[PDB]
């Protein structure tokens, strides 16, 4: 007798019920969807292949040694996909656990996701939602932010590249939407700056909100950061989708054609 | 001029205390061939320098930041002044040499209202894309993503060294304790622990970040070996009509 | 150098600068572990890592760090140190530190506590010297209360007498007056001014002696009662009454004159009952004539020029006589040997009222060791700082040789080949002096520099043929790197073309004068024409080491190109002094008359904040005519604090801006110029 199939058991009901059910009733409290669900929405029904799915965090400061703060996964969810018949690679960030603060595994994940897309010849579609780089954890998650960009850097020109923020991201994470090709927000949950106002008033005296600081409007109206903003989730990946039917696969394909009338 | 002449001076040209402000143009003279220094746009976004020089004979790029200036901090302007020169001198197989005393961005409502994540997105890709040798030296300060959008290691750098006054760190030490031990409500001795382990750039040499830790006063002639070895540097990309930059 | 003799094992150094590395010198010569202190800034001195251990004591103010005596206390007690040496200045003549120190355990490296209260006041030290039977300068004895005492003791000792006042020093405090109602508000001016002077008020009167020479004695005494007088100096080229060119033997007086001012001061020593090392100061007329005239009770800073001419540590006899040893020597082992001169090297203008101080960082520095008989004693290093709070001292200069002709040419030597960058000093002036006709004829008095200079000093008046060769040397300097600028490497696509140009015809601009230059180059070897005169300049054309050095018609030459600039202008220090010069090609020089001269009259009035940073203070006090050697104020902004130093003269009409003032960037914070 083995426990080494209870104990898959248990990893994946952790995996698929993130970082605690309390968590999940504030999240949605604020009206805001979960990483999985997302994916879901995204992508054709029964054609979605996770990978990655038992990675941990290798912390050993400041007290996450212990199991309280370990999570299978590592607030991130990566795989591929078809929309429509054509593959694609999709990345998700799950705010849940740890914030969605970025670090070793986690750029391991993405990057891995965004070497397979690169050698096949898929597109990249990213769901940014990310409290900045883990704090506790130092130049690993800033090495891992540093790969993410070189990753981002490289592929540019060779296969589409897509940002949908749904949540508020911070810190050096949004160097990563502003790289790629395009870049979506949502309406009212969605927030984009490098510093937080807490610091506008320590440094530069002067009162301001988060809303009128990184809001949807603010980058959507005269900033010219973002492109496009909807009013909720699911509208927007149904947007998303149908943008997505536009673009080719890669640029040694030519321009999709599609049967008119 | 030799290429293993020794520079003394730069041994205490960094004040021991982090709050005192020095001139980087100093330095650059003191590091390149003659102390002959063409510098370009001197009068504009005086936060950053950028201009060319000889090491060994060799045209060279020089970037790097300015603490006198706003206490070197990445803006808008000094942002797209350093992309532009990083890409003119990657397109026309320049090496680039590089000098890192960054705090962060430039903090406030007109550089986020004005689109700063534009500018520093085209400043990090600038270095990023880059094929031409890099060398880079800290000096005092590396903090944030600035570090990364600085050349760093993970960019596919070539060689990086740190001064024994530098040192690199997520965020200031004050934020991060308080953001750390927030339950423990008790700063006076965290403090003390915190700058005493990560105050130094000791976490970043462990992990193979930067090279060695090297004097002062050895810059110029690590610097001319480093150039002198990486002239036969060759790296392939795959292949597209062009990027896309984020103009 | 005998280590076999058993001496102190630690010793402190109280003190900064070059007397700081001389003293730690002579204790590792000795076998003596060493102990230093330093204040905040001078962590990074050459004293503070040439010695073994650190004591800091305080801030970086004097009043706080090298006169503070607790500090010292401390540092004593934790290093336990046997013994402490003052060096000179600060803390070498204070009688409470010598007791105090004396008092619980430790040995004071000096002169005793009774020496040093007798000639320590000018009154009482005069009235010894009398009862000391040696020649005095004849005045009144006792204070003067009134102008009317003055004009009565005036009328039996002349109208050349000088009022001195009493105690106090430092080369102020003596009016000179030639008439009665004169003497009277010369008397009323020197009152007023004791009080703001040191507040002792007690005056002295003096007759003045016209045309004196200052001749300086070096005695040496222990505590068995034996003294030793150590020749003489000769201390005449004084600005603001400091000695900057000093000489060893002097070549004034005879034999007999020097041994009597030897025994006088030797007699005046053991009346003392000196116990150290110590100096005494004569004035020497034009009949030879001698008179005492002040004692100083520590290390004088001109000891190392004669101890060229010994061959004798004064140092390590001092500290054996510290010890308890007695003197090895006698006054028929003293020989004269040679010649040496010494000039001391300060960081300041010398085109200012003869010096003024100035302030900097250096970014080069090196000095002449490997020239013949040099020898230097610095307290720098390249990097170092020359703040406010101290000495602009940066180094001493000292050569030796057979007579007085060749260290007169080794020193010239010396001084052209020494590398300073960053900091204004005044080796200009101190080379033009030693190439005075009247100071190597021997001619010299302490009125030296106010008579041959009445309108201040303005540079080295070159001769036709010095321009000559500096025209040529220019000339060469700008062909050579005009040349070096073609050298390229072998491309193999594009094979570089070389032309042929076989004359340079230029354009030089010196002062006020446009010369016409044809230079030619065959080789490493330039032919000059300038006006019709023909010249030959060779050298090695090393465009990267900081000194040159040029054969000009047999000639050698060592010149500096402190800056070059693409424009044509070009800074050159030729003999000293820098020469500006403009150099262009003559189709350059013809095209250049169509350009409209710039003016830049502008207002440079109204200093507007540089930043929005507030001014947390503010050092200086409204309306202050200064002109350098100051900053201003220090403003705070984004955790870092910025200051508007200028080194320009910026007259303050008005301060607009005080301690803890905001201020946005464009706001005038001080009229200034
Ligand atoms: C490379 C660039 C850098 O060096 S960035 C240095 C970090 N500077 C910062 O200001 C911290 C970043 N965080 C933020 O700015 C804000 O929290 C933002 C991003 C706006 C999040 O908004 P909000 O929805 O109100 O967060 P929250 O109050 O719900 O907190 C919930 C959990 O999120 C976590 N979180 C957040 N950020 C991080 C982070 N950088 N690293 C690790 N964890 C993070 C918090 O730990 C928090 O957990 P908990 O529930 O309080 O226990
Ligand atoms: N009776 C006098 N007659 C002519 N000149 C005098 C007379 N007394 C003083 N002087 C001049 O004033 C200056 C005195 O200098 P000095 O005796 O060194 O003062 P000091 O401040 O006590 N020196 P020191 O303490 O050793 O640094 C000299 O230049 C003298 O020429
Ligand atoms: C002081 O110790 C640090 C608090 C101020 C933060 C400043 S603001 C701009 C720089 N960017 C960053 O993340 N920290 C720096
Ligand atoms: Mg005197």
């Amino acid at each position: 007798a083995t426990s080494v199939n209870e104990r898959i058991e248990n990893k994946r009901r952790t995996a698929l019920l993130g970082g605690g059910q309390r968590r999940i009733d504030a999240q949605h409290k604020r009206g805001k969807l979960t990483a999985r669900e997302r994916i879901s929405l995204l992508l054709d029904p029964g054609s979605f292949v996770e990978s990655d799915m038992f990675v941990e965090h290798r912390c050993a400061d400041f007290g996450m040694a212990a199991d309280k703060n370990k999570f299978p996964g590592d607030s991130v969810v990566t795989g591929r996909g078809r929309i429509n018949g054509r593959l694609v690679y999709v990345f998700s960030q799950d705010f849940t656990v740890f914030g969605g603060s970025l670090s070793g595994a986690h750029a391991q994940k993405i990057c891995k996701i965004m070497d397979q897309a690169i050698t096949v010849g898929a597109p990249v579609i990213g769901l940014n939602d990310s409290g900045g780089a883990r704090i506790q954890e130092g130049v690993e998650s800033l090495a891992g932010y540093a790969d993410i960009f070189l990753r981002n850097v490289t592929a540019s020109g060779v296969i589409p590249q897509i940002s949908l923020i749904m949540g508020p991201c911070a810190g050096g994470a949004v160097y990563s939407p502003a790289l790629t090709d395009f870049t979506f927000m949502v309406k009212d949950t969605s927030y984009l700056f490098i510093t937080g106002p807490d610091v506008v008033k320590s440094v530069t005296n002067e009162d301001v909100t988060q809303e009128e600081l990184g809001g949807a409007k603010t980058h959507t109206t005269m900033s010219g950061v973002a492109h496009r903003a909807f009013e909720n989730d699911v509208d927007a990946l149904c947007n998303l989708r149908d943008f997505f039917n536009y673009l080719p696969l890669s640029s040694q394909d030519p321009a999709p054609v599609r049967e008119c009338h | 001029d030799p290429s293993d002449r020794l520079v003394p001076e730069l041994d205490t040209i960094v004040p021991l205390e982090s709050t005192k402000a020095y001139n980087m143009v100093d330095i650059i003279h003191s590091v390149v061939d003659e102390r002959e220094f063409f510098e370009i746009m001197p009068n504009y976004a005086k936060n950053i320098i950028v201009g060319f020089a000889r090491m060994n004979g060799r045209t060279v790029g020089i970037v790097g930041n300015q603490p006198k200036v706003a206490s070197g901090c990445l803006d808008i302007n000094s942002s797209v002044k350093g992309a532009r020169f990083v890409r003119f001198c990657d397109a026309f197989n320049i090496p680039l040499i590089t000098f890192v005393d960054v705090p962060g961005f430039l903090p406030g409502t007109a550089q986020e209202y004005g689109g700063i994540i534009r500018h520093g997105a085209k400043l990090l890709y600038a270095f990023a894309e880059a094929t031409v040798p890099k060398v880079t030296v800290i000096t005092r300060k590396a903090y944030g993503g600035a570090y990364d959008v600085m050349s760093s290691k993970h960019l596919c750098g070539d060689t990086n060294y740190a001064w024994p006054t530098a040192e690199i760190a997520v965020m200031g030490a004050k934020g991060a304790v308080e953001i750390i031990f927030k339950g423990h409500e008790n700063v006076e001795a965290a403090q003390a622990e915190y700058i005493e382990k990560f105050a130094n750039p000791f976490p970043a040499a462990v992990r193979g970040f930067v090279d060695d830790i090297i004097q002062p006063s050895s810059t110029r002639a690590r610097i001319c070996c480093d150039l002198d070895v990486l002239a036969s540097k060759k790296v392939q990309r795959p292949w597209r009509k062009h990027a896309n930059i984020p103009l | 150098y005998d280590p076999n003799e058993k001496t102190f094992d630690k010793i402190l150094v109280a003190n900064r600068g070059e007397i700081a590395c001389r003293v730690i010198r002579t204790c590792k010569k000795m076998g003596i572990k060493t102990v230093a202190i330093h204040s905040d800034v001078d962590a990074s001195s050459v004293h503070v890592k040439m010695a073994d251990e650190a004591v800091c004591v305080g801030p970086a103010p004097t009043s706080k760090s090298y006169l503070n005596m607790d500090a010292i206390m401390e540092a004593i007690k934790k290093t336990r140190a046997q013994a402490v040496h003052p060096g000179y200045g600060f803390l070498s003549e204070n009688k409470e530190f010598a007791r105090c120190l004396a008092a619980e355990d430790v040995v004071f490296i000096g002169p005793d506590t009774h020496a040093i209260q007798a000639m320590g006041d000018k009154i009482e030290s005069k009235l010894l010297a009398k009862k000391a039977e040696v020649n005095t300068i004849p005045g009144f004895d006792g204070v003067v209360k009134d102008a009317e005492e003055a004009v009565r003791i005036a009328r039996e000792i002349g109208y050349p007498v000088m009022i001195k006042a009493s105690a106090g020093g430092g080369g102020k405090g003596m009016r000179i007056a030639w008439d009665d109602e004169e003497t009277r508000d010369g008397f009323r001016l020197s009152s007023q001014e004791a009080a703001s002077s040191f507040g002792d008020d007690r005056l002295l009167i003096e007759k003045f002696i016209d045309n004196p020479r200052h001749i300086e004695i070096q005695v040496l005494g222990d505590k068995h009662g034996n003294a030793l007088w150590l020749n003489e100096r000769e201390c005449s080229i004084q600005r603001r009454n400091q000695k900057v060119v000093e000489e060893a033997p002097s070549i004034f007086l005879d034999a007999e004159t020097r041994r009597a001012m030897g025994e006088q001061a030797v007699a005046l020593a053991r009346a003392v009952k000196y116990s150290s090392a110590g100096t005494v100061e004569f004035l020497v007329d034009s009949k030879k004539n001698f008179y005492f005239l002040e004692m100083n009770t520590r290390l004088q800073v001109e000891h190392p020029v004669t101890e060229c001419i010994t061959g004798l540590d004064l140092v390590q006899e001092m500290i054996r006589v510290a010890k308890g040893y007695p003197l090895r020597h006698k006054q028929a082992d003293i020989r004269i040997n040679g010649w040496a001169v010494e000039c001391r090297v300060y960081a300041e203008d010398p085109y200012k009222s003869f010096g003024l101080p100035s302030i900097g960082r250096l970014s080069q520095y090196q000095e002449p060791l490997h020239l013949p008989g040099v020898r230097v004693d610095s307290g720098i290093q390249p990097g170092s700082d020359i703040s406010i709070y101290y000495d602009p001292m940066i180094s001493k200069l000292i050569t030796y040789g057979s007579d007085r002709t060749e260290a007169l040419k080794r020193m010239a030597d010396a001084l052209d080949n020494y590398v300073i960058r960053g900091v204004t000093h005044n080796i200009a002036l101190l080379r033009e002096v030693i190439i005075n006709s009247r100071f190597v004829k021997g001619d010299i008095s302490t009125k030296f520099l106010s008579d041959v200079y009445p309108d201040g000093f303005k540079g080295h008046m070159l001769t036709k043929s010095e321009k000559n060769q500096l025209l040529a040397i220019a000339s060469s300097l700008f062909v050579a790197f005009q040349l070096r600028a073609q050298h390229f490497q072998e491309n193999s696509r594009m094979p570089v073309i070389k032309p042929d140009i076989a004359n340079w015809e230029l354009s030089v601009k010196l002062h006020d004068k446009v010369h016409t230059v044809v230079a030619s180059n065959n080789g490493s070897v330039f032919s000059v024409e300038v006006d019709g005169s023909k010249l030959n300049v060779t050298s090695t054309w090393n465009l990267a080491s900081p000194l040159l050095s040029v054969s000009v018609d047999g000639t050698q030459r060592t010149v500096q190109c402190l800056s070059r600039e693409a424009g044509g202008n070009m800074s050159i220090q030729f003999l000293g002094t820098v020469y500006k010069v403009n150099i262009l090609t003559r189709l350059a020089a013809e095209l250049n008359k169509f350009m409209l001269e710039k003016v830049t009259e502008d207002t440079s009035s109204v200093l507007r904040s540089p930043m929005p940073g507030v001014v947390v203070a503010v050092s200086v006090k409204p309306g202050d005519a200064v002109a350098e050697g100051q900053e201003i104020c220090v403003i705070e902004a984004m955790k870092m604090q910025n200051s508007m130093t200028a080194g320009k003269t910026g007259t303050v009409k008005s301060v607009h801006c005080q301690a803890g003032d905001t201020v946005g960037e464009g706001d005038l914070l001080v009229e200034l110029e």
